[PDB]
């Protein structure tokens, strides 16, 4: 259920590179991973392939 | 946050919301089955899993 | 017994009923080599590429 | 022989990528959105021609 993650605060970056941001519900995933981290404002132009 | 999946088959893990519906046999029916998408009738079978 | 494992092709057979009957390891010898180009457990008399 | 080799590639070529996120459109359209949907379908339809 992603209705608390939307429920959050405004985000600077949402990037979703292989998924649709929306349809990540209709979809099932196989094992899923997450990551936490804080990071300047500019290294976040770094997190990406 | 950096949400990592594997969206390969999608055999089983986060589903998102799973409305169900009840099996149906022996119609060309639509499929969604744990992720697996597809359109065909579906027969009983004697294969040994 | 204690032996370790190693990156290999392996040409596997599925009999009628859904279970490995045999095997063949592609990098073994040339005859091997040759089963996994045609993928047959038998070949005929000739030069094969 | 001849034409069983042929047709059995012809179905073999619908199990490649092509350079796309997946070999199977139903997964391609549940899975991103209509913009990137498109680049993904474009590189499947150029190989299957
Ligand atoms: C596969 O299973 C069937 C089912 O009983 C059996 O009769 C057959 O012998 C099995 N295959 C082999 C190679 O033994």
């Amino acid at each position: 259920d992603y209705s608390v993650i939307y429920n959050f605060a405004p985000f600077f970056a949402f990037k979703c590179y292989g998924v649709s941001p929306t349809k990540l519900n209709d979809l099932c995933f196989t094992n899923v991973y997450a990551d936490s981290f804080v990071i300047r404002g500019n290294e976040v132009s770094q997190i990406a392939p | 946050v950096v949400l990592s999946f594997e969206l390969l088959h999608a055999p089983a893990t986060v589903c998102g919301p799973k409305k169900s519906t009840n099996l149906v046999k022996n119609k060309c029916v639509n499929f969604n089955f744990n992720g697996l998408t597809g359109t065909g009738v579906l027969t009983e079978s004697n294969k040994k899993f | 017994y204690v032996g370790y494992l190693q990156p290999r092709t392996f040409l596997l057979k599925y009999n009628e009923n859904g279970t490995i009957t045999d095997a063949v390891d592609c990098a073994l010898d040339p005859l091997s080599e040759t089963k996994c180009t045609l993928k047959s457990f038998t070949v005929e008399k000739g030069i094969y590429q | 022989n001849h034409n069983a080799q042929a047709l059995n590639t012809l179905v073999k070529q619908l199990s490649s990528k092509f350079g796309a996120i997946s070999s199977v459109l139903n997964d391609i359209l549940s899975r991103l959105d209509p913009p990137e949907a498109e680049v993904q379908i474009d590189r499947l339809i150029t190989g299957r021609l």
